DNA sequence: GAGTTGGTTGGACGGCTGCGAGGC
DNA sequence: GCCTCGCAGCCGTCCAACCAACTCAA
C-alpha cells in the first residue's frame, strides 16, 4: 500500500549526474587534470565517513548525521509500540492546504473530517513541538475563507432573489473558465447568507445588506475575486483561510502553546494512522477548532532545533578568478558547513561538513573546538557534487530543522543550492519541507526571498544591517565590531590553490568554512531574533514567515480586520523651519515630539470611517466642537470626533501604547530571563505602532486613505510652526521666561538673552538660547516641553525635551555636528571618514572637527565669523583664535614634504577587476604601478588583487619611465594617474610625495564641513583656508645659476637686511 | 595708520596708469618687490627676465619702515593687485591706497580702491578690495651695475632691429659697434645699420661710442617680448665686462619696462 | 547593484598676433 | 610712403556634461 498521499522527496536513488573535479584524481597524469568529469553513472549515492561508507537514502542505525524523522520513504522507524499522549503542544508555523475526500478515502479519518473536505476542503496545518520534543503535526477542518457582495448590486446585476441563485451564477463563471480548470463545481462547493454590515469608508456611509459568501478554496476564490463580475464591489477576498482560523477564534495565536480539549459534542482529536500522515511528524492529528484551546501561563520556548549553514563554491571555467554561477556545470559548491543547535538552551550540539573530495581537518582547529568544549566535527566525504547536494537535503529532511540561519542564506547559499538541484540535477524540492510532497520550497529575487513550508529561514545580514551601523557588512568587520573577534579568511582566490594541493589543505578550507559559520551562531545568540519576529508574529496575527518576508502592511492590516469586524465594518478589496548654516556656542535645547504621527492619529480621531469628503455629511454636527474641517491638498476634508465615531486607527494605536507601557512597567521587577521577553514585547508594539501611517499612505497597497496620511503631515507641519510662534511670543525677554520658571535666574550667562527657533525637522525643533548657560537648561526645558504640551495640544501628544548642546554646527537640513552638555559628540547626515581616503587625510580632518568643539578660543573665533557677509572675510584679517585652526593646516602641508615620514600613512589602494588589457581607460592609477612594476622595476606584478599605490611629484625619471611602451603587447605636465608609484619603490628611492594632490584632497575634506562657517560658499572657504599656508617663491636652479653668472645680485633670503636695501638701489639705478 | 603706506591721485595716478597702458595683460601675474626706493615688479615672459621699477617719486605719497617685503600679484589664484591700472579695468577710478601692516614675515598688504561719482565726489569701491600676506621668504635675482654701452632707438629703428633679428636658433643674430659708430644687427640672411654718436633715419645717440664690440644671441626671444611689451622705442643697453654678457633693453614711452636677454658667448 | 572620482569632449570667454588698408 | 586702427584666427583657461571605473558576494 504505502503512503495515502506519495512522498515525493527521494529515498532511493540508483543513477546520477556524476560532476566532479578532475584534479581528485591524484595518480592522473598533469594533463588530465583540469576541469570537471560529467557524465550519468549507475549507482546508488555513496557518503564516506571516518573510512567508512553508507548509502546517501539508506535509512538504519549505523547513520553519519542525526535524525528526527518518524517515516522514511513510507517506512515506519519509530520503535515498536510508539504512541505518546499529547495533551500540550507549542505551534511555530502554520500551513495552509487543500484535501479532497476522494484523494483521503483510504485514510481511515472520522466522517466529521471527511465532512469538511467533501468534495474538497481547506485544511490548517499546525506545526510544533510538545514538551517531549515529540515533532507535532495538528490539522485543524472546517475553517472556511469568505468575502462580501452589496446586496442590492448583485440583486439588480445577475437578477438573483435568493443566495442559492448566486450559488449557481458562481458555479456557471466556474464551469465556463478558460481551460476548465475548475471542472465540476456545483452550487454545493458554496454558502451564501444575508448580513448587515458597513464599508470602512467614509463617515456619512449607511449599513445596508450584503451576500457574505462562503467558500472551500483559495484556488475558487482568487477566481471570484477578479473573474467574476468585475463591476460589483468586493470585501474581505483577499483574507487567507489562516487568517480567518485566527481571527474567528478568540485568543488563537499563530506562535504559542496550544491544548488539545473536547469539542462541542465532546467529540476529540483523531490520530492519524503513520500511512496517512502528511508531514516528517513524530504524530499527527485531525481536529476541528473547537478541539483547541491556548495553553496559558506555559511561555517557555520548547526545543526547536537551529540548522546554521554556509556554502563554498569554485568556479571551474577558463578563469577561477571569476565568481561562481550555479547553471554552469563546471561551478560546483564543493564544501557546506552544518552546525546543529537546540534553539531553547542554545547548546551546540553537531558540526558537520559536507566535502567534495577528501578533508581531512587541521588538528590545530579540532584542539581549539575540543578547548571550547564543542562538539568533534564529524566530516562527510562525498565523491561528486549530486551524491553531497543530495545528502545535504536528505539531511534538512531527515532532521528537520525549524529554524535555518546562516550569513546571505537568502541572497547567495540557498540559491546556488536549489539551482543546483533544479537546473542541472531536475530533483523536485516540493517534498523537502515539512510537508511530505506538494509543498511550497520557493526562491525568488526582489537581492532575493524564501518560503520553505515549515522552516523559518532567518539570514543574519538583514538583522546585522537593521540593528548595527557600519562601514562595511563583511562577515570579518561584522565580527571584528559586535563580536570583537579577530578572525582569520580564505579569499575566494586562494580557494582554487588550496583545493588542488590535496586532503590536508582541502581541510583548511574546511577550517575556514566551519569558523565562518561558529560566528554566524554567535551573532544569532547574540540578537535573538527569532524572539523580536515571534513576538511581532503574536502581536500581528500573522505566521512567522509572512512576519519575515511580507512588508509592514499587513501587521497593520490584520489588526485592523479584527477590530473592524467586531465594530460591525468590512474592508473592500483593492521655508521658516529651513536651517541657517553656522555655528553656534550659546546653548541649544532639542525640543522632540514623542510618537509623533501616531499621536496626531489618535488626537484628531483620523480614519478611513470618522473622514467625509462632503460638507453635508457633518451638517447635522456643530463644527470644531464636533468635528475638524482642515484644508488639506487643496482639499476641504471633515473628522468627526471621538464622542461622534471613534476611529478605528485610534483604538489600535491606543490599546497598543496601553500594553506597551503596561510590558515596560514589570521589566524592572522580573527576573533576566523574563527581561528579555518582555523587551522583545516591547520592541514588537513599538515597529507596529510606527507603520500606521505608512499604512495608510501607500497608493494601491492594502486599504489605502491618502487622505488620512496627507492629514497627518498637514497637521504635524502646522504643529511646529505653531510651538515656533509660541516660543517666539512667550519668551522673547528673559521676565517672561524667568516669571515661567524661577530658577532661570541661576542659568543667566553674560551677553544679550534671546529664544529662537534656529532649526526645525518633520518632528523636531532647535532653539537657541542665547545669554543662558547649558548646565540648568536641560531641567528648564522638561518644564518648556511640559508647558507648550499643556498651552497647545490635546493629549496624547507630547513635546520633550531630547537633549542640550553646548556647542552646535548646522551645515543644511539633516546634516549637523554638536556637543552635548555631557561631553558626547554627535554627528548627523555626514561623515568624516572616507573609505577611499589615504589615513593622513581622514586623521587630519577629524582633528580640525575636534578643535573646532575642544578649543574654547577656536570656537569663539568660529561663532565670530557669522558676524558679517562671507564675502567681506576676502578682504579683511580673519578673527582673532583661528590662527590655532590654521597651524594645523600648515603642520599639515609640512607633514607631506618632510622626509622622514612613513609612506604607509599616504597609501591608496584598488584591486585589479580583471586582466589588464581588457580596460577601456588606460589612466586608472593603479593599472600604471601594475606597468611600473613589470617593465620600469621588473618585478612580477601582483595577480588580480589590491594594489596599493601614492602619489609622487613630477621630476625627471618619473617624465622618462612615463614613455612605458611595455603596455603595448601630457609630458610638459603629467596627470595623477601618470604619477602614481610603489609605496615600496617610493620609501627605497626617498621620491617626493604629491603636494598638489594630497593637500588639495585635505581642503576638499575640510570645506564638505566648514563651508557652513562662510555662507555655504566652498569657493570662498577653500581660497581662505588655503591663505594660512606660507607661500615662498624663487627662479628654477638653471636660471638662479645663469643670471648669477649675468652678474645679478641677489634680493631677499640668503642677505643681511642692509644688503637686500642696497642691491635694490642698484636695480633701479641700473633700470633708470 | 599703517607703518607702510602708499598713495596714487590726481596726476600721479594719470602717470602710472599711463606706464600701464602699453603693457595690457603682460604683468598681472609678477612679483611685487617693495622697499624705501619705490616698488619693483618683476616678470618672466616666454622665459626672458622683465622688469617694471615704480620709484616713490611717482606717488602722491611714499612711505616705507622696516624690512623689504615681497608679494605675488595674484590674490586666491584668481584676481591680480595690478588689475587696477589696466586701461580700461575702471573707467571712473579716482584714488588707490596700498596699506602695509604687521611684523617681518608675516606683515599683510591691503588694496584700497575709489572711484569719481555725483559732483566729482569719491567714493570707496569696497567690493573691489584685495589682500595679500608677504612671502615667508624669496629670493630674486636683480640687475645691477652701469651698462658698457647705451643707444638710444626710437619707434621706427627697434622696429627695424626687431625684424632684422633672426627667427629661430637655426640662425643666430649679431649685435655689433664697429670703428666710427657703425652700430650694426644682422643673421644669415637680414642686415640693418646705423650711425652711432655721443649724447636723420639713420642716426643713433648713446653714452660711450668709442667702446666697440660683438655679440651674439642664439635663443632670440626678444621679438616676442618687446612686441608683447609693446616697446614704442627704446634704450638698448649692454652689458659686456661680465661672464654672461647681456642686452637690456628698457622702453622710453609713457613705460618705463626692461627685458633682459642673456648673449654669447663672451 | 548605487554613490564617488579621475579623465575626456565640448563650447565659450578673453586676450594676443598677423593681415590688410585708411589717414596723414 | 608708413604709422596705427579693426577684423579674423589661434590659443589658454574654464565650467559643464558625460563616461568608466571601484566596491561585493564566494
Ligand atoms: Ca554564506
Ligand atoms: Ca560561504
Amino acid at each position: 500500500t504505502g503512503p495515502t498521499q506519495r512522498h515525493t522527496y527521494y529515498s532511493e536513488c540508483d543513477e546520477f549526474r556524476f560532476i566532479a573535479p578532475r584534479v581528485l584524481d591524484e595518480d592522473a597524469p598533469p594533463e588530465k587534470r583540469a576541469g570537471v568529469h560529467d557524465g550519468h553513472l549507475k549507482r546508488a549515492p555513496k557518503v564516506y565517513c571516518g573510512g567508512d561508507e553508507r548509502d546517501v537514502l539508506r535509512v538504519g542505525s549505523g547513520g553519519f548525521w542525526p535524525r528526527r524523522s518518524r517515516l522514511w520513504g513510507g517506512v515506519d522507524h519509530a520503535p515498536a509500540g510508539f504512541n505518546p499522549t499529547v495533551t500540550v503542544f507549542h505551534v511555530y508555523d502554520i500551513l495552509e492546504n487543500v484535501e479532497h475526500a476522494y484523494g483521503m478515502r483510504a485514510a481511515q479519518f472520522h466522517a466529521r473530517f471527511m465532512d469538511a473536505i467533501t468534495p474538497t476542503g481547506t485544511v490548517i496545518t499546525l506545526l510544533g513541538l510538545t514538551p517531549e520534543g515529540h515533532r507535532v503535526a495538528v490539522h485543524v477542518y472546517g475553517t472556511r475563507q469568505y468575502f462580501y457582495m452589496n446586496k442590492e448590486e448583485v440583486d439588480r446585476h445577475l437578477q438573483c432573489r435568493a443566495p442559492r441563485d448566486l450559488c449557481e451564477r458562481m458555479a456557471a463563471a466556474l464551469r465556463e473558465s478558460p481551460g476548465a480548470s475548475f471542472r465540476g463545481i456545483s452550487a454545493d462547493h458554496f454558502e451564501a447568507e444575508v448580513v448587515e454590515r458597513t464599508d470602512v469608508y467614509y463617515y456619512e456611509t449607511r449599513p445596508a445588506l450584503f451576500y457574505r459568501v462562503y467558500v472551500r478554496s483559495g484556488r475558487v476564490l482568487s477566481y471570484l475575486c477578479d473573474n467574476f463580475c468585475p463591476a460589483i464591489k468586493k470585501y474581505e477576498g483577499g483574507v487567507d483561510a489562516t487568517t480567518r482560523f485566527i481571527l474567528d477564534n478568540p485568543g488563537f495565536v499563530t506562535f504559542g502553546w496550544y491544548r488539545l480539549k473536547p469539542g462541542r459534542n465532546n467529540t476529540l482529536a483523531q490520530p492519524r494512522a503513520p500511512m496517512a500522515f502528511g508531514t516528517s511528524s513524530d504524530v499527527e492529528f485531525n481536529c476541528t477548532a473547537d478541539n483547541l484551546a491556548i495553553e496559558g501561563g506555559m511561555s517557555d520556548l520548547p526545543a526547536y532545533k537551529l540548522m546554521c549553514f554556509d556554502i563554498e563554491c569554485k568556479a571551474g571555467g577558463e578563469d577561477e578568478l571569476a565568481f561562481p554561477v550555479a547553471g554552469h556545470p563546471e561551478d560546483l559548491v564543493i564544501q557546506i558547513s552544518c552546525l546543529l543547535y537546540d534553539l531553547s538552551t542554545t547548546a551546540l550540539e553537531h558540526v558537520l561538513l559536507f566535502s567534495l573530495g577528501s578533508c581531512d581537518l587541521p588538528e590545530s582547529h579540532l584542539n581549539e573546538l575540543a578547548a571550547r568544549g564543542l562538539p568533534t566535527p564529524v566530516v562527510l566525504e562525498f565523491d561528486s557534487e549530486f551524491e553531497m547536494l543530495l545528502a545535504f537535503m536528505t539531511l534538512v529532511k531527515q532532521y528537520g530543522p525549524e529554524f535555518v540561519t546562516g550569513y546571505n542564506i537568502i541572497n547567495f547559499d540557498w540559491p546556488f543550492l536549489l539551482a543546483k538541484l533544479t537546473d542541472i540535477y531536475k530533483v523536485p524540492l516540493d517534498g523537502y519541507g515539512r510537508m511530505n510532497g506538494r509543498g511550497v520550497f520557493r526562491v525568488w529575487d526582489i537581492r532575493s526571498k524564501i518560503k520553505v513550508n515549515g522552516m523559518v529561514n532567518i539570514d543574519m545580514y538583514g538583522i546585522i544591517t537593521d540593528k548595527i551601523k557600519l562601514s562595511s557588512y563583511k562577515l570579518n568587520a561584522v565580527a571584528e565590531a559586535v563580536l570583537k573577534d579577530k578572525k582569520k579568511d580564505l579569499s575566494y582566490r586562494d580557494i582554487p590553490a588550496y583545493y588542488a594541493a590535496g586532503p590536508a589543505q582541502r581541510g583548511v578550507i574546511g577550517e575556514y568554512c566551519i569558523q565562518d559559520s561558529l560566528l554566524v551562531g554567535q551573532l544569532f545568540f547574540k540578537f535573538l531574533p527569532h524572539l523580536e519576529l515571534s513576538a511581532v508574529a503574536r502581536l500581528a496575527g500573522i505566521n512567522i514567515t509572512r512576519t519575515i518576508y511580507d512588508g509592514q502592511q499587513i501587521r497593520v492590516f490584520t489588526c485592523l480586520l479584527r477590530l473592524a469586524d467586531q465594530k460591525g465594518f468590512i474592508l473592500p478589496d483593492t521655508r521658516v523651519l529651513d536651517p541657517t548654516s553656522g555655528f553656534h556656542v550659546n546653548p541649544v535645547v532639542v525640543f522632540d515630539f514623542a510618537s509623533l504621527y501616531p499621536s496626531i492619529i489618535q488626537a484628531h480621531n483620523l480614519c478611513f470611517s470618522t473622514l467625509s469628503l462632503r460638507a453635508d455629511a457633518v451638517a447635522h454636527l456643530e463644527a470644531g466642537k464636533d468635528y475638524l474641517e482642515i484644508e488639506v491638498g487643496g482639499r476641504r476634508l471633515f473628522f468627526v470626533k471621538a464622542h461622534v465615531r471613534e476611529s478605528l486607527l485610534s483604538i489600535l494605536l491606543r490599546d497598543w501604547l496601553a500594553m506597551r507601557k503596561q510590558i515596560r512597567s514589570r521589566i524592572p521587577q522580573s527576573s533576566p530571563e523574563e527581561a528579555v521577553l518582555l523587551d522583545k514585547q516591547q520592541a514588537a508594539i513599538k515597529v507596529v505602532c510606527n507603520s500606521v501611517y505608512g499604512f495608510t499612505g501607500v497608493q494601491h497597497g492594502l486599504l489605502p486613505c491618502l487622505h488620512v496620511a496627507a492629514t497627518v503631515t498637514t497637521i504635524g507641519r502646522e504643529m511646529l510652526l505653531a510651538t515656533r510662534e509660541y516660543v517666539h511670543a512667550r519668551w522673547a525677554a528673559f521676565e517672561q521666561l524667568l516669571a515661567d520658571f524661577p530658577e532661570a535666574a541661576d542659568m543667566r550667562a553674560p551677553g544679550p538673552y534671546s529664544m529662537r527657533i534656529i532649526y526645525g525637522d518633520t518632528d523636531s525643533i532647535f532653539v537657541l538660547c542665547r545669554g543662558l548657560t547649558a548646565a540648568g537648561l536641560t531641567a528648564v526645558g522638561d518644564k518648556m516641553a511640559s508647558h507648550i504640551s499643556r498651552a497647545l495640544f490635546l493629549p496624547p501628544i507630547k513635546l520633550e525635551c531630547e537633549k542640550t548642546f553646548t556647542k552646535l554646527l548646522l551645515i543644511a537640513k539633516k546634516k549637523y555636528i554638536g556637543v552635548i552638555y555631557g561631553g558626547k559628540m554627535l554627528i548627523k547626515g555626514v561623515d568624516l571618514v572616507r573609505k577611499n581616503n589615504c589615513a593622513f587625510i581622514n586623521r587630519t580632518s577629524r582633528a580640525l572637527v575636534d578643535l573646532l568643539f575642544y578649543d574654547d578660543t577656536v570656537s569663539g573665533a568660529a561663532a565670530a565669523l557669522a558676524e558679517r557677509p562671507a564675502e567681506e572675510w576676502l578682504a579683511r584679517p580673519l578673527p582673532e583664535g583661528l590662527q590655532a585652526f590654521g597651524a594645523v593646516l600648515v603642520d599639515a602641508h609640512r607633514r607631506i614634504t618632510d622626509p622622514e615620514r612613513d609612506i604607509q600613512d599616504f597609501v591608496l589602494t584598488a584591486e585589479l577587476s580583471r586582466h589588464p588589457r581588457a580596460y577601456t581607460n588606460k589612466r586608472l592609477a593603479h593599472l600604471t604601478v601594475y606597468y611600473k612594476l613589470m617593465a620600469r622595476r621588473a618585478q612580477v606584478p601582483s595577480i588580480k588583487d589590491r594594489i596599493p599605490y601614492v602619489i609622487v611629484a613630477q621630476t625627471r625619471e618619473v617624465e622618462e619611465t612615463v614613455a612605458r611602451l611595455a603596455a603595448l603587447r601630457k609630458p610638459r605636465k603629467l596627470l595623477v594617474s601618470e604619477l602614481a608609484e610603489d609605496p615600496a619603490y617610493a620609501i627605497a628611492h626617498g621620491v617626493a610625495l604629491n603636494t598638489d594632490y594630497y593637500f588639495s584632497h585635505l581642503l576638499g575634506a575640510a570645506c564638505v564641513t566648514f563651508k557652513a562657517l562662510f555662507g555655504n560658499n566652498a569657493k570662498i572657504t577653500e581660497s581662505l583656508l588655503k591663505r594660512f599656508i606660507p607661500e615662498v617663491w624663487h627662479p628654477p636652479d638653471d636660471v638662479a645659476a645663469r643670471l648669477r653668472t649675468a652678474g645679478f645680485g641677489a634680493v631677499g633670503a640668503g642677505a643681511t637686511a642692509e644688503e637686500t636695501r642696497r642691491m635694490l638701489h642698484r636695480a633701479f639705478d641700473t633700470l633708470a | 595708520g599703517a607703518p607702510c603706506q602708499v598713495v596714487l591721485q590726481g596726476a600721479e595716478l594719470n602717470g602710472i596708469l599711463q606706464a600701464f597702458a602699453p603693457l595690457r595683460t603682460s604683468l598681472l601675474d609678477s612679483l611685487l618687490v617693495m622697499g624705501d626706493r619705490g616698488i619693483l615688479i618683476h616678470n618672466t615672459i616666454f622665459g626672458e627676465q622683465v622688469f617694471l621699477p615704480l620709484e616713490h617719486s611717482q606717488f602722491s605719497r611714499y612711505r616705507w619702515r622696516g624690512p623689504t617685503a615681497a608679494f605675488l600679484s595674484l590674490v586666491d589664484q584668481k584676481r591680480s593687485l595690478l588689475s587696477v591700472f589696466r586701461a580700461n579695468q575702471y573707467p571712473d577710478l579716482r584714488r588707490v591706497e596700498l596699506a602695509i601692516t604687521g611684523q617681518a614675515p608675516f606683515r599683510t598688504l591691503v588694496q584700497r580702491i575709489w572711484t569719481t561719482t555725483s559732483d566729482g565726489e569719491a567714493v570707496e569701491l569696497a567690493s573691489e578690495t584685495l589682500m595679500k600676506r608677504e612671502l615667508t621668504s624669496f629670493v630674486v635675482l636683480v640687475p645691477q651695475g652701469t651698462p658698457d654701452v647705451q643707444l638710444r632707438l626710437t619707434r621706427p629703428q627697434l622696429t627695424k632691429v626687431l625684424n632684422a633679428t633672426g627667427a629661430d636658433s637655426a640662425t643666430p643674430t649679431t649685435f655689433e659697434l664697429g670703428v666710427n659708430g657703425k652700430f650694426s644687427v644682422f643673421t644669415t640672411s637680414t642686415c640693418v645699420t646705423f650711425a652711432a654718436r655721443e649724447e636723420n633715419a639713420k642716426t643713433v645717440y648713446g653714452e660711450n661710442t668709442h667702446r666697440t664690440f660683438s655679440v651674439v644671441v642664439d635663443d632670440c626671444s626678444m621679438r616676442a617680448v618687446l612686441r608683447r611689451l609693446q616697446v614704442g622705442g627704446g634704450t638698448l643697453k649692454f652689458f659686456l665686462t661680465t661672464p654672461v654678457p647681456s642686452l637690456c633693453v628698457t622702453a622710453t614711452g609713457p613705460n618705463a619696462v626692461s627685458a633682459v636677454f642673456l648673449l654669447k658667448p663672451q
